[PDB]
Parts: structure tokens; C-alpha cells; sequence
């Protein structure tokens, strides 16, 4: 009977951990999401700049 | 004693399923680790590429003055 | 630092220049400065917690950005406007969001278009409570995800679609979704585990079923008695199918009580189980 | 009754072992991904610093142009106990890994914005030098 | 390549040029150079482990950066300074951070404003030990997170707010927070698992209520026997509510003794359970 | 505003200028303009869910992009084309990816090359069903991952290689792969838990050896009966090795039946186990 | 298309221009051109599985890159070179990394410096077998991580440090590390769990202490019966302390004989347990 209640809380001990782990995946949701979109809009404003730079090249080179 | 084998039962069933709930988390979590593992596939993609566009930007600008 | 003042200057500069103002060149150079103005305004409006004001301010900055020829960072502004209205008192949100997608869609940015699309229906269901327009979105969005190779996300959306489709009565249209999301879930041994619930749902949904549509979805199922996970899916189902085919609103309502022991019934299940619970009673009473 | 109380519980202990062991495998995959995903980020960090360094060079040049049943059953218990207490091992490891990458992403998001605003300034400071 | 050397040249560089020095031009070009200098110094200062010197060095480069007009990267430097002083021996750990947020806030950067807003409230508690000023920050910060729809972090912060609000006698103002974060958690079929603890805390927090605020919150909670996660929330609670309505400080202290076996009590719970045990004792022999 | 019009314009300008229309400088911008056109076309094609047309359109913009002198963003376009065809109905998904990797490879971008390499082998197996080429890719890709020290990934690929190698009768080359991926698994105390299965696979795979290649692999395996995990690896294996060394196709078929209890067999295992089961019978009669 | 050809063109141009060659401007672009050349060469070398050559080629491109003005992209190249030599057959893998960090360190980049610093010590142990220098690196790197208030990683490194430091002889220097990583583990209730093992290790490490350094470290410990996890920490320790204080090299060897059942004895523990087992015999006959 001892080994029984012994294993009980031990399992629950891991359950309490998953809790924190779940709170960790939520953080990885906020970051990736917003960031992935920002860095994605980066190539947009970066590409355009590379374009205008091409003009500065054909007039100053 | 019946009071033991019985208490054991209700306790074991309250031990396995206690893992069930935990098992459910490993399920959702794993499904999320792979889910969010997609964004990273784009992050790595964008990042390096963003450096390619910027690298071409810093080059032309420098040669636009020389 | 005066929002009202910024909102005024922005106006005095947001207008196609001409005469002594236009000079030799101009255009986008001014309208952009104006956008920055309204943005700063909405910023302090949210600083003072006037949100509604901040939202409408972002609406102005966004609309102006379109008049410049920059759909990208514009749509992002529409988003900001949505986050504002949402965490505000007006209801606008929805509008802004729609105006956002039309951009991300026409631009080709389907990835993000779907990223927001799901939030769209998520609001049209948690706010406006208009599932009829929510499902349409969860669906059109899942199409985009499924197109971006992104299977996982596509499935998240499908789950939303089918899940709420059964609540609306669309049972068959739900089982089809469960079947598909079930055959397209085994290709990933990292999902097999959950593939159960899918069969459980597809077999629970009954479009006034009279035969073995469910008995067939439960038979197609590959249960492994030594694979104990399945104990939360078919084993129960079979007992329910029998309690249905034998007009016994007791064996079924007893099985729901027992299964409710080894496996807690969630909202969804409950609602549907009760629906099947009455399909039996009315049949005992015909 | 002691006959169906122990046996059923035995079939219950079996469910535990497999559930955790079958979930631990998913845990491995998780850690396996956490390791890889970590490298993908240590490769993103190089970009943030690279972009912030190059943009600084662009601006300068740009502005420049501007200006026995209970026995084996108990045996399984010892197994379940050893597995669960082990489930924490990874549970904790996967924790540090996350907290680590999560912190690294913070530096990325920050610099990312600084670089974004900058690239926009360059674009605006580029359409004003033409002619 | 010497720290003091750089600091010196930096000084000779940072000064509005005038007279013979100014010549024909100048301004930002100089002050910027100085910024890079001090940063290069702060680098080797953190090397030799001077910290204090490194931190103050970053403060120099940062403040100078503002004198050039570049709030962005400046504030970031303010962060390097804050992190320096924090993991250093002098103070300023709090000032730098406030000086960083004052920038991120007005510049229209709330995403980050909250990121360091929580770090701030974390130091103002673990260091300065100013719970009343920490809560103000944890809160306003959660407000911003809620605006970014980052429900998660919003909850993280709210949990902090309520958690310390209960230690600060603010029991009722804590349960309200648990009710909100509790209702704004059911929406996600991933927080249902965590939504328990919220109800447990809210049902434990008592603003000396005489009615059944707890006997009501325990009821609002949906439980069934087949729960095993629930066994760590209301099952105990009900037994505590009866142990309070009967002034029995033996059934409450024995139940906390048993419950302290299947699920250990953190410092928080202990402090509150103790406070409730005292509301019972101080009411019995008296 | 429809693709049908754009596809035409993109052609009316993608021609090398000449005479007065040209002058001196060619039109490296014209070709790029055309690329943008087709991109816009494929864009709305993807909007109309035409896919096929979207993919072939991206192929056009990509090829032209090569006619300019930009291999990078070109290959990226090849990827967009591949994603389109993949999600589309035709083929070409395999060709676009070929033309993509040839570029990422000659360019030196192996990191991303392997990323699409595995996608390739995955399609060449799940679609075209070309295991002989799929393995070649899963493998070469793992080699690249091994170069990037991305052990984590390298193993993901090797597992695929060996897994599908045992089905193609390549038993010996399978055990070798499991040995390598097994040795490079112990170093990480985060994979020791999985290493077992590796030893089990390698021990099961038999290249018709009569010696003790498996009896040796099982011994090399470090186990401790007071272990919990290891019970699902060698323990069974031993019993199987004895049932093999005794030409007894009944204790082996019995043992697989028992083990099929504590752990229900999967696709691979079953397929191979039947093979060994036949080796014993084919060893009896003849 | 030929490596040996490019390697040739890369040399005849990587020469500081002067006199007539210089023409009008310098050659900051020449050196960069040569760099791209060697990169392309090392690129195909890695294709021919000639790794060694790829590495030395990257070393060339890297060194030249510094002769320009780009420490960043250079250091990254140093990393590519190390990756090659590492997966290659020659050495140099260690030099490239030292040079890499050299740059990341002088640049002000400690985060990434430590990222490669741990990689270094990890090579200097499981490969070069240089634990005495490896610890130096694991340590200095952990210091950098601690400088970035990144407790998470800081501990990962410290564990390595103390872990091997105990294997060597540094027991007190080990316990101290465990005390630090132990005290800086309680602040975060997300590590509460692991905190045991730290105390177990610290209590096992004996710098020839004939006292109750461990009986006192185990007394400082917060166990409490109701908590189960601790059972795999101090419980055993107490019995071992008794078996040490009574010079009984049988009770200790029997205690470890039983404990190896309820808790698997990893290599570390074993090596140390045997060391203590020797301290006892070395006290019985002294």
C-alpha cells in the first residue's frame, strides 16, 4: 500500500511541471508570432531600399 | 484485507488517470512544439534572407558615394 | 504631446500639394509624415486609456497610408486598430480586421492572412457570436494553412470548423471533416495518439443516422487493447451504438455516466450526447 | 471482490507504464527539437547583430550624400516510480532550454524593430537623394 | 585600448563644437563617435569585472546618444546599463530601467514597455522589497500585454499581481483578478487544466467574508469524481469551508495535513492557509 | 487586374531592347519588372486557388530571374513554385525542388538545402514512391546535417534511411545505420531513453547471418534488470534469439504475441518480425 | 568551377594595391572579392568530401575578411572552418573556435561567445580529453551566461563544471558550485524539483572532511516526509553518513546496493561512491 501512495504524488509532481512547461509554450507563442511577422515585413522594407539603392547606383557610380 | 485491496483500486485508478491528464499535456504540447516549430522554419528562412537584402543594400549605398 | 493638435497638423499636411507648396516634387513624402502623426496620436490615446479614440486614430493613419501606396505596413496598422477596438469599448474591431485581410490576401501574404483569419472567426464567435460567419472563416483559413504545407495549423482550424459545425446541427458535414483530418493525421506518428478523438467525434455525429455509419467509423478504427489510450474512444462508442440500436435510453445514459468516470466529458461531448440521448427517447415513443 | 480489484488495477498499472513511456518518446522528440530549434536561433542572433552593424554603415554613407500477481504488480509500481521521477528529468531540462531560447528571442525582437525602423529610414533617406 | 583612455577621448569628443573647433560643420557626427567610445569602454569594464564602471559607462554613451536624437538604440543602451547595475554592486538598477521604459512607452513600443515593466516590478520586489509599487507595475504591464492580445503574458502578470496582492491583505482585490484570469482562460482548451489553481486561490482568498463567497466560488467550479486534477483544488476546499463554518481549527489543520501529502503547499498557500487558520482560532477560544 | 493580363504584359517587356528603345544600357530592370509581374500573377492565381497556374507562373518569374543574374531570390522563387505545385494538383513539385537545391548547394547554403532535401525525399517516397532515390536523399541530407553539427536533425534523417532500408531487404546496411545513430545517441543523456529502440531495431534486422550479430548487439547493450525502460528492448530480443537458434517458429510467434501486450507492435516491427518468422519455417521444411 | 583555379585567382588579387595598380581608389573591394572566391572554393571542397581543404580554405577567406573591416562575418567564417575541421579528419577545430570567440569577445558579444565557449570545452573533454582546460572554459562561459542574467544556461554550464571537478579531485570546489547553483535555484520555483540532486551531489562530494559537512548539508536541506521526490536525495545520504562515521565499508556498499534499485546509479555517482568507499577503507586501516 505504501509503494502505491508513494508513486501517487510522484506522478502529480511531474503534472505540476507540465503546468510550467505549458506556460513556457505560451511564451514561445507570443515571441514567434509577432516577431516572425515583423521580421517578415523586414524583407519588404529591406527589398525596396535595395531597389532605390539601385537607382543611386545608376546615377552616382 | 478488503479495506486495502479496495482502497488500492480507487487509488490506482486515481493514479493512472492522474497520468492521463499529464499524458494529455504531452499530447497537446508535442502537437504545439511541432506547430510552433513551423514558425522557426520561416524565421531561419527570413533572417538569413533579410541579411542578403540588407547586404546588397549596404553595398550599393557604399558604391553610390565612391 | 497634444493628441488633438497632432490630429490637426496631420490634416493640414495630408492633402495633395499644389502651387507654392508642391514646389518641384512631392506626394508620398507628406502623407507618410501625416500617418506618423495619427500613429503618435493613437499612441497617447491608448496612453490615456481612451482606446476607442486610439482605434479610430489608427483607422485614420491606416486609411492615409493606403493613399500613399504601401499596402503592407498599412494592413499592419489595420491590425493595431483591431487590437485597440477589441480591448476597447466600441465593436469596430471586426471591420478593421476584414480590411486587413483584404490587403494581406490581395498582396499574396496568405500566411499572415490566415494567421489573422483564424483570429477573425475567433472574434466573430467569442464576441458577435455569429458562428455562421465564423465557420466560413475557420474554413477558408484552413485552406490557406493546408496550402502553406502547414498541416498542423490547417488541422487546428479544421478542428474548429467541425467542432462548431456539430453545434450548429451540421453533423454529417462534421463527420466528413473528422474523417479527412483523421486520414491526414496518421501520416505523422506524432499525432496517431490523438487520432482517436477524431473517430470518436465522427462516430458520435449523427445526421439522424439510422444504420451503421458510426458502427462503420468505429470498425475502420484500429484499436489495440494493449494500447490503453484507445480506452477513451471506441470501447465506449460500441456500447453507445448498441444502446442506440436497441432503443434503450438507459444503457446509453448509464454508459455516459460510467465513461464519464474513466474519462471526463467536455462541454461539446455533453451537448451532443444529450442530443443522441433524445433521438432514442423519441424513437421509444413513436 | 479482491479478485477483480487487483487484476483490474493490474491492467490499470499497465496503462500507466505505456502511457508515460509512450509519452517519454514524445518528450525525447521534444528535446531533440528543442536542441535543433536552438541552433536555428543561434543562427538568427548572427543576423540581428549583422543587420544592426551593416545598417549603421549604410546610414553614414547615405546621410553623407545628404550632408505472484501482487509481486509482479508491485514490480511494475517500482517501474512507474522510476519513470515518473525520471519524467521530471526531461521536464526540467526542456524547461531550461525554453527559458534560454525565450530569452534569446527577446534580444532578437528588440534589435529586429531597431533594424526595421532603420531600414525604413534608409529607404526614406534614399528616395530624397534621387536627382 | 585602455578603458580610461577611451573614456577620455570620448570626453574630448562629446561637446557642442564652437569657435575654432566647429569650423564649418559638426553636431551629431561627434557625439555619436563618443557614444561608440563609451560603449567600447563599458565592454572592457564588464571584462575586468568592474561592472560599476561598465554600467556607468553605458549610462554615459546612452545619455550622450539622446543628445544626438536617437531614443531607440539609446533605450536599448539603457537596458545594457540596467542589466549591468542589476548584476553589479551599486544601485541605479531601478533608474536605468525607468529611463528605458519612459522611452519605449512614448516611442509607441508597448510590447517591450511591458517586457521590462515586469523585470522592473520583479526587482522592486526581490530587491527593493516594494510590493505596493511592484503590483502597480505588474498590473499596468498586464494591461499592455492584454492590448497586444498576448493573453498568456497578460495572465503571467495578473498571476503576479493577485499573488502578491493577497500577501498585501488585498484578498478581495485578488479574487477579482483570479475571476477575470479564470474566465479569460476557459476560452483555450489548453488552460482548462490550469484554470483549477485560479479557483483554489480565489476560494482561499478571503476578505474576511461572512457569507459564502467561497461556498459559492467552489460551486461555480465544475467538478466530477472522475477528475484527478480536481482532487487538488475544490475537493479539499469544500472540506475547508465546512471546517471554517464550524470553527473547527482541528478539521482544517488536519485536512491541510493530509492534503499536504498528495500535493505540497508552496510558501504562498502556507501563508494564506495560516491566515485562515488564524481567522478560525482567533474566533473559537474567544 | 487579372493574371491573364499580367502574364501578357510580363512578356511584352521581357525582351532585350534594341535601337532607339535601348540606346546604351540594356534593361536589367525590365527583366526584373517582368519577374514582379509574374509574381503578381501567380499571387492572384494562388488567390483563385488555381494553384497549377500559380506554380507554373512562379516557374516563369524564377527562370527570368535567372536570366537577370540573381541566383538567391531566384531559388527562393523556385521554392514558391514548389510549394504551389505541392499544394497544387500537377507534378513539377519534384522538379522545382531539384532546381532549388542545385542553387542552394552550388551557392553554399547547405543548411537550408538539407531542409528542402528532406522535403524532397519525403515527397519522392510518399508520392512518386521512389524509395531507391528517397533513401539517397534522406541520407545525403543527413550528411549535411552532420556537417552543421545539427546532430538532432541528422538523426531524424538517418532513422528514415535505415527504417526504409530494412523494408528494401537492406538488413545489414540498416543495422549499421542504427549502430552509428546509436553511438551518437549515448553521448547525449537526453537520448539514452531512445537508444534502446535503436539496439532493438539493429538486433532485429538480420542480413541472413547465422552467427551471433544480434546475440552480440544485445550483449553490447548495457541493461540492468532493475530497469524499467530496457524491458522494451533486449529482454524480448534474447527470447527471440533463442527461439531463432532452435528453429522453433512457435515460441517466437508466441513471444511476439506476449510482447505485443506490454507494447503493441508498429508497421516496421511487424513487417520485419514476419520476415524472421519466415526465416525459421523456411529453415524447418527444407 | 574548379577549386584549384579559384584558389589561384584569389591570391593574385589579395595584395594591397599601390603605385600604378592602385589607380585612383584603394582596394577594399578586392579583398572582399578574394573572400567570395575562397568561400566558393571551400564550398566545392565540402562537396568533394575533402573537408580538410574546405576548412583551410575557409581559414583563408576568414583571415582575409579581417584584412578588410568586418569582424562579425569573419568570426562566423571562423565558425564554418571549425565546423569543417571538426567533422573533418584533421585538427584546427579548436583553433578556429578560439579565434571565433576571440572576435565575438573583443566585439562585445558575450552571449554568442559563451555559446561557442561551451562548445569548445565540450570538444576539449569528450575528444581532446583535456578536463583541466575544459572546466576552465565551462566556467568562464557560465560566467558570461551569468553576466547575461540567463540563469537557465548558467546552470547548465555550472553543472558541467562541478560535475567533472568532482571527478578530478575538486570536491570542495564542487560543493561550493552546488551551493551557488542551489541557492540560485530556489528563487525560481520552476527548478525547486532539481534542487535535490544538487544537495545530493554537494553532500556526496567530500574534500576529506572528517566532520558532518554532509550531515550538516543534509540538515540544511528542506525535505519533509509528505514530499516524495526528496526520497531520491537525502534519505540515502543519511544512511551513507552513518556508514561513513562508523568506518563500515559494508553498510555503505549495501546501501548503494539497495539504492541502485529504487534509483538508477549513473556513472558520476558510481565513480564518487567508490571514491567515498575508498575513504572508508583508508580510514579503517589508518
Amino acid at each position: 500500500n505504501r509503494r502505491l501512495q508513494q508513486t501517487q504524488a510522484q506522478v502529480d509532481e511531474v503534472v505540476d511541471i507540465m503546468r510550467v512547461n505549458v506556460d513556457k509554450v505560451l511564451e514561445r507563442d507570443q515571441k514567434l508570432s509577432e516577431l516572425d511577422d515583423r521580421a517578415d515585413a523586414l524583407q519588404a522594407g529591406a527589398s525596396q531600399f535595395e531597389t532605390s539603392a539601385a537607382k543611386l547606383k545608376r546615377k552616382y557610380w | 484485507a478488503l479495506s486495502e485491496i479496495e482502497t488500492r483500486h480507487s487509488e490506482i485508478i486515481k493514479l493512472e488517470n492522474s497520468i492521463r491528464e499529464l499524458h494529455d499535456m504531452f499530447m497537446d504540447m508535442a502537437m504545439l512544439v511541432e506547430s510552433q516549430g513551423e514558425m522557426i522554419d520561416r524565421i531561419e528562412y527570413n533572417v538569413e534572407h533579410a541579411v542578403d537584402y540588407v547586404e546588397r543594400a549596404v553595398s550599393d549605398t557604399k558604391k553610390a558615394v565612391k | 504631446a497634444e493628441a488633438m493638435a497632432l490630429l490637426a497638423e496631420a490634416e493640414r499636411k495630408v492633402k495633395n500639394s499644389q502651387s507654392f507648396f508642391s514646389g518641384l516634387f512631392g506626394g508620398s513624402s507628406k502623407i507618410e509624415e501625416a500617418c506618423e502623426i495619427y500613429a503618435r496620436a493613437a499612441n497617447m490615446f491608448k496612453m490615456a486609456k481612451n482606446w476607442s479614440a486610439a482605434g479610430n486614430a489608427f483607422c485614420q493613419a491606416a486609411q492615409l497610408h493606403l493613399q500613399l501606396q504601401s499596402k503592407h505596413d498599412a494592413a499592419t496598422c489595420f491590425v493595431d486598430a483591431g487590437n485597440a477596438f477589441k480591448k476597447a469599448d466600441p465593436q469596430e474591431a471586426i471591420n478593421c480586421l476584414m480590411r486587413a485581410i483584404e490587403i494581406y490576401t490581395d498582396m499574396g501574404r496568405f500566411t499572415i492572412a490566415a494567421k489573422h483569419h483564424i483570429s477573425i472567426a475567433e472574434i466573430y464567435e467569442t464576441e458577435l457570436v455569429d458562428v455562421e460567419k465564423a465557420i466560413a472563416h475557420y474554413e477558408q483559413s484552413a485552406d490557406y494553412y493546408k496550402g502553406e504545407e502547414s498541416n498542423s495549423s490547417a488541422n487546428k482550424c479544421l478542428l474548429k470548423v467541425a467542432g462548431y459545425a456539430a453545434q450548429l446541427e451540421q453533423y454529417q458535414k462534421a463527420i466528413d471533416i473528422y474523417e479527412q483530418v483523421g486520414t491526414s493525421a496518421m501520416d505523422s506518428p506524432l499525432l496517431k495518439y490523438s487520432a482517436k478523438d477524431y473517430f470518436f467525434k465522427a462516430a458520435l455525429c449523427h445526421f439522424c443516422i439510422d444504420m451503421l455509419n458510426a458502427k462503420l467509423a468505429v470498425q475502420k478504427y484500429e484499436e489495440l487493447f494493449p494500447a490503453f489510450s484507445d480506452s477513451r474512444e471506441c470501447k465506449l462508442m460500441k456500447k453507445l451504438l448498441e444502446a442506440h440500436e436497441e432503443q434503450n435510453v438507459d444503457s446509453y445514459t448509464e454508459s455516459v455516466k460510467e465513461y464519464d468516470s474513466i474519462s471526463r466529458l467536455d462541454q461539446w461531448l455533453t451537448t451532443m450526447l444529450l442530443r443522441i440521448k433524445k433521438t432514442i427517447q423519441g424513437d421509444e415513443e413513436d | 471482490r479482491a479478485d477483480q480489484l487487483a487484476d483490474e488495477s493490474l491492467e490499470s498499472t499497465r496503462r500507466m507504464l505505456q502511457l508515460v513511456e509512450e509519452s517519454k518518446d514524445a518528450g525525447i522528440r521534444t528535446l531533440v527539437m528543442l536542441d535543433e530549434q536552438g541552433e536555428q536561433l543561434d543562427r538568427v542572433e548572427e543576423g540581428m547583430n549583422h543587420i544592426n552593424q551593416d545598417m549603421k554603415e549604410a546610414e553614414k554613407n547615405l546621410k553623407d550624400l545628404g550632408k505472484a500477481r501482487e509481486n509482479e504488480m508491485d514490480e511494475n509500481l517500482e517501474q512507474v516510480s522510476g519513470i515518473i521521477g525520471n519524467l521530471r528529468h526531461m521536464a526540467l531540462d526542456m524547461g531550461n532550454e525554453i527559458d534560454t531560447q525565450n530569452r534569446q528571442i527577446d534580444r532578437i525582437m528588440e534589435k529586429a524593430d531597431s533594424n526595421k525602423t532603420r531600414i525604413d529610414e534608409a529607404n526614406q533617406r534614399a528616395t530624397k537623394m534621387l536627382g
